[PDB]
């Protein structure tokens, strides 16, 4: 189940790379 | 790129005898059709 | 005068009901002329690539080319359909006599 | 093997036995879908 | 006074009560 | 009823009449009529009924009078769809007195289920007037309209307003819709009143502003913008928006 | 707004009602390489050059756009065609 | 054949008895040997509608094949039909569903407000349009579709407030041609069926 | 309930509505439904047909009766 | 006899169309003999070896073999739909064509499935006359007694359609030709002129 | 990078790695809707023309060029109903003037 | 009527196509009026 | 010309027309 919460984690923060979504300066 | 809905299409098809694409830019579409095309060799 | 008026009243009822039936068929078929010869002219794109490139850049365009043959698959549609069943279907119907005055007294008697 | 060589298209489900093509509308359980 | 969550809003418009103005809200980003 | 010779007047109003004031309006006499009343008011004092556009249509010739006419068979169908409209919505919740097709609809029982402020029928107002369901969509629509809603906050609005610029958006625009309008709905509505077919009404063939005067006044309601102004505006899908009303 | 970043539509009949206009544009970064390549590939098709090599890109339109302008064409029933237009 | 409409219950009887096996062996025999009635085309015409299967109609439609040398009317009158009545359902269903949705909006404002004031006070065919069609009917109300069911995408994240083609982030891939309406390509599927598993 | 500020443009509204109603219009009117059994139905010519007596309810020239 | 009726009930239900038409023949014949003619039990059973004597009659000709389940032989993917899989579909879709008719020729001539057909016809027809001579008369005795009229006649409608199913399934070619030339005349006189559309639409008074 | 192409997806027409297809784009789980095969086979239906989309390009060849078969008759027959009502026009003409 | 393919239908049909002198008029029915 | 795609094979003799491999079903006299 952690693997599974980790995916969903981690996908999310690819996606949010593809658009760029710039870290808070 | 611009990624255009073509619609219905008229090939217009400017016969031999055409100075240039005066008749492709002031001619009216018909309201049947929403396009127009022109083989340009 | 009046001959002329209802004669061309079905010549304009002749070319507006000729102008939508056959547009439904010319729209459809220019839309596959245009389809057979756009992925025509991307074949001879492959054949000139296959004559140019060597076997490590054919083999890249290659996987190129095959997701350009299903993108153009994907933006074509298929509408089919309303361009199928529509029909060579015109005819002319009318009545138009020239009656006199008194032939017209006649066809009362006859009718109501 | 009681139709030769029409090869085998598909399944029934309620019994266990392979259909062919000549026996596909009249099977045991031609007629969720079987 | 155009900011916060979308579905409550205030009534601006003449009859529409505020959850419509979102309908016309194109997504303006960079 | 027509004794026997009631049809005599009957078929001379209509072939010889009608002839008759055709030709003298072919020939353009000095201020020929010029807007819709004027027009009216010649085929009404020469005695032929208005209802004969049909007819007036096929003894033409030129192609003037062919778009004059034109703009009054339209004009007058598009008056009859904006009254029955009217007329078959009001008329058509529950009670006493309602329109015929509200009574017909023994059905959306099967859609809809009980698990309230909707009155269950007035989910699906598209089916109780009187076109079909592919043009009826787009004379009960608000879509576009949010912006001059958003704007106004002081000029109210009646939903009357929304179904009359539904229908002049659905006559006058660039819209496909507005295409769909002039090909399935007033085209076999203006068959069907003033025997004129489908064939001959087309969207191209007629002046966008002329007609737009016409239902100016066919209508009843007084707009804002005059015909010129249509004119001098980029092509749109709803080109017209509440704030150009006036009263 | 806490409206998410535009991930939904336009509602080109909503928000432009008396404009005809497509759509306000995006910015994006296209730094995903297979969308690089096909659209290098497309340009090498327009042009009959082996020779011509994808430096960059930039999405003006979001996914959803995209999506929604694919929906109004089948509704036209009419295909989509890719014009490669100089600036 | 139970309801039927007058005059010797519509298809036209005879000498009573006469069981329906017989009635129907004169029925057949008033069509070819010529000695019918009006009503005698509507007995084998509401018969065959009703009896035989979609396949037995189109074998009988295909005995007349010197005119109409063309064939597959039968599956594109059919589908044009299957689109327009799938697309009538789903418009209906989405403009109704755009409707509760958006007056729940409403009762949303409305209880918000009542403990607001609560709480200051306390302190098989059927043609219809499908047939000849050229006045492009499907724009109409497609457009409505589209319109309508992303309507009910900002809907739901309306009440949520109260990724299938590009997968291979996920690990999946880029199945060519999976557009929303498909599922395989058909480059893709013609590669699963010969060369692989 | 709804707002506070389309309820005093809605009260503007009404309030807008008697200063057209009156001065060059009569100054409201009061109107009587008129039963489908009165002998006023030989003025009526279909049987869907609703009639409306109105009294001008003002000084007027005491004629009214439309 | 019961258990063997519900027998070929079980039978027709998994299958086996010919064990099960024999198995509620011999339980036909012994309650027959028995227990008279006009029982619910008897028309039961005779309407069930008439049905069997249907589904073995005209499976094959609502449902010919054909060479369906292979995309270019059913149109669907030329028509951009991505399969279907239930034959039932595959049947909805399949264009009639210049070579299914060995297939077409093989079943309308089939014997073992003709005279079947004909048995199916003869039960059914035996069946609607028993379920008219029984409902003429009712049945007086002494007891408070329901309406046992609409099992009557929905046994009668059962043998009305369940007939007409047969007799119309079992038409020659040629005839079924001939019926269809005639609805073509009827249908290419439209067009015509008046004593023409109504003199192919019958109307033989003149 | 640095590590070669080995693997040829066939119905994503996508080139793997090794390590392509453990970390990146084949990695979740797949196989049996994503068949893979050598480049060397790959390049051999290239050059020889009978790779799936080879054969799904003619396929699509048939389907399209037998429609504008279809399609030319039906242009052909309506341009032929329609100058048969003109027809009956120019006969309307010489009959009623007559 | 004179019935599809019989003996007084291929003579209607043959004293037709003589008289057009062409084989593409066809019988389409052959309706008895005596 | 019943149905198109395969030539015909035999002679009726009775009716006097051709015959196809498909024909003799629906030939009551099927011999001559």
């Amino acid at each position: 189940s952690l693997v599974s919460k980790a995916q969903v984690a981690i996908i999310d923060v690819r996606r949010r790379l593809l658009r760029g979504e710039k870290p808070k300066l | 790129v611009c990624k255009l809905a073509l619609g219905s299409v008229l090939a217009k098809d400017s016969e031999p005898g055409e100075t240039g694409d005066e008749d492709f830019k002031s001619c009216d579409i018909p309201g049947n059709f929403t396009a127009l095309s022109r083989r340009d060799e | 005068q009046r001959c002329y008026a209802i004669l061309e009243e079905a010549i304009t009822q002749l070319h507006s009901c000729t102008e939508d039936k056959m547009g439904a068929v010319l729209s459809r078929q220019l839309e596959l002329q245009r389809e057979i010869d756009t992925m025509d002219w991307s074949e001879s794109f492959l054949q000139y690539l296959r004559t140019v490139l060597p076997p490590a850049d054919f083999l890249h365009a290659w996987l190129r080319h095959c997701r350009l043959r299903d993108e153009l698959d994907a933006l074509a549609g298929d509408p089919s359909m309303l361009s199928r069943n529509v029909f060579p279907d015109m005819r002319l119907q009318g009545r138009v006599d020239i009656l006199t005055d008194s032939a017209l007294r006649r066809r009362d008697y006859v009718a109501v | 093997r009681r139709h030769p060589g029409e090869v085998y298209e598909l399944f029934c489900s309620i019994c266990h036995v392979a259909v062919c093509r000549l026996c596909r509308g009249n099977h045991l359980h031609a007629a969720g879908r079987s | 006074g155009r900011k916060g969550p979308p579905l409550y809003w205030k009534q601006k418009a003449v009859q529409v009560p505020g959850f419509m103005e979102i309908y016309t809200l194109e997504p303006t980003t960079s | 009823f027509p004794n026997s010779r009631a049809r005599r007047l009957a078929g001379a109003v209509r072939t010889e009449i009608l002839n008759k004031a055709l030709a003298e309006l072919e020939g353009m006499p000095p201020f020929t009529p010029m807007d819709s009343i004027t027009l009216t008011h010649f085929f009404h004092l020469r005695g032929i009924n208005m209802r004969l556009l049909g007819h007036m249509i096929r003894g033409t010739r030129a192609a003037w009078l062919q778009h004059m006419l034109h703009v009054e068979v339209v004009a007058r169908t598009v008056k009859r769809i904006l009254r029955d409209v009217l007329r078959s919505l009001v008329f058509s919740a529950h009670g006493y007195l309602q329109t015929a097709r509200a009574r017909m609809q023994r059905g959306m029982k099967k859609l809809l289920k009980r698990p309230p402020g909707y009155s269950r029928e007035s989910l699906l107002r598209e089916t109780c007037l009187n076109a079909p369901f592919d043009i009826a969509t787009q004379l009960l629509d608000d879509i576009p309209y949010l912006l001059d809603l958003m704007s106004q906050t002081f000029r109210h609005f009646s939903w009357t307003d929304i179904v009359l610029l539904n229908l002049f958006n659905l006559t006058l625009g660039d819209s496909s819709e507005s295409d769909e309008f002039w090909s399935s709905f007033l085209a076999t509505r203006c068959s069907q009143y003033f025997d004129v077919e489908a064939g001959s009404i087309a969207k191209s063939r007629i002046s966008r502003p002329a007609l737009y005067v016409a239902m100016q006044h066919h209508c009843g309601i007084s707009f804002l913008p005059d015909a010129g102004a249509l004119n001098t505006m980029r092509p749109s899908a709803h080109p017209l928006q509440p704030s150009h009303l006036r009263l | 707004r806490g409206w998410t970043a535009g991930a939904v539509s336009s509602f080109s009949e909503a928000a432009h009602p008396t404009e005809d206009r497509p759509s306000l544009v995006n910015v994006s970064v296209i730094e995903d390489l297979q969308i690089l390549a096909q659209w290098e590939y497309w340009i090498q098709l327009s042009l009959f050059t082996a020779d011509l090599h994808i430096v960059g890109g930039w999405n003006l339109a979001t996914p959803a756009q995209q999506q929604l302008f694919d929906a109004k064409a089948s509704a036209l029933k009419g295909p989509i065609v890719y014009s490669f237009l100089d600036l | 054949f139970a309801s039927m409409l007058e005059d010797c219950i519509e298809d036209c009887r005879q000498e009573p008895g006469l069981v329906p096996a017989v009635w129907f062996d004169r029925l057949v025999g008033r069509i070819v040997a010529e000695n019918g009635t009006p009503n005698d085309l509507v007995c084998f015409i509401s018969m065959l509608r009703a009896f035989f299967s979609p396949i037995q109609k189109r074998i009988f439609l295909f005995f007349l094949h010197e005119e109409y040398a063309r064939t597959d009317l039968d599956p594109s009158l059919f589908h044009s039909h299957a689109a327009r009545r799938e697309l009538y359902i789903d418009t209906v269903r989405k403009l109704i569903q755009v409707r509760m949705n958006n007056a729940r909006f409403r009762e949303y404002q409305r209880l918000k407000r009542l403990q607001e004031k609560n709480k200051k006070d306390r302190k098989y065919l059927d043609t219809t349009g499908l047939i000849n069609g050229c006045v492009w009917n499907g724009i109409s109300l497609q457009n409505l579709n589209v319109r309508l069911s992303e309507q009910l995408i900002y809907q739901d994240a309306l009440e949520k407030e109260y990724d299938h083609t590009d997968r291979r982030l996920l690990g999946k891939g880029w199945i060519s041609g999976r557009t929303s309406t498909r599922a395989m390509g058909r480059a893709a599927e013609l590669s699963l069926q010969k060369f692989g598993g | 309930f709804v707002f506070d500020r389309v309820e005093r443009k809605a009260r503007e509204r009404r309030k807008s509505l008697e200063v057209l109603k009156r001065q060059w219009a009569g100054g409201d009117l009061d109107l009587c439904l008129l039963p489908d059994n009165h002998p006023f139905n030989v003025f009526r010519l279909f049987k869907f047909d609703r009639m409306f007596m109105a009294r001008s309810r003002t000084e007027a020239s005491s004629c009214g009766c439309q | 006899c019961m258990n063997r009726y519900w027998l070929a009930v079980a039978l027709s239900k998994v299958g086996r169309f010919r064990d099960a038409r024999k198995e509620a023949a011999g339980a036909l014949v012994v309650l027959e003999d028995r227990l008279g003619e006009n029982h619910p039990a008897t028309l039961s059973a005779l309407f069930f070896v008439a049905e069997l004597d249907q589904t073995v009659g005209c499976e094959d000709i609502v449902a010919p073999p054909l060479k369906i389940m292979d995309g270019e032989d059913t149109l669907l993917r030329e028509f951009g739909k991505a399969a279907s899989v239930d034959v039932g579909e595959l049947m909805l879709y399949r264009p009639i064509g210049p070579e299914d008719l060995e297939i077409v020729e093989m079943v309308a001539r089939d014997r073992r499935r003709g005279k079947s057909r004909q048995s199916a016809i003869k039960n059914f027809t035996t069946l609607f006359r028993r379920v008219l001579s029984g409902e003429k008369y009712l049945l007086v005795t002494q007891a408070q007694y329901q309406d046992s009229r609409d099992q009557g006649t929905r046994r009668l409608l059962a043998a009305v359609k369940h007939t007409l199913t047969v007799k119309m399934c079992d038409l020659s070619l040629p005839i079924q030709r001939a019926v269809a030339y005639r609805l073509y005349v009827l249908c290419v006189s439209q067009s015509g002129s008046s004593f023409l559309r109504k003199l192919a639409a019958m109307d033989r008074d003149g | 990078p640095s590590e070669m192409i080995d693997s040829v997806c066939m119905t994503c027409f996508v080139a793997l790695c090794p390590h392509c297809i453990l970390i990146g784009s084949h990695s979740a789980a797949d196989f049996s809707e994503h068949p893979l095969i050598s480049t060397l086979d790959a390049y051999k239906m290239v050059m020889q023309d009978s790779s799936p989309s080879e054969e799904a390009l003619l396929e699509r060849r048939r389907r399209i060029d037998r429609e504008l078969v279809e399609k030319h008759r039906q242009l052909g027959q309506l341009h032929s109903n329609f100058l048969s009502v003109q027809k009956r026009i120019d006969e309307a003409s010489k009959n009623l003037v007559g | 009527a004179v019935l599809r393919d019989s003996d007084e239908w291929a003579f209607l049909e043959y004293l037709l196509q003589m008289s057009v002198r062409t084989s593409r008029v066809r019988l389409l029915q052959a309706w008895h009026i005596a």
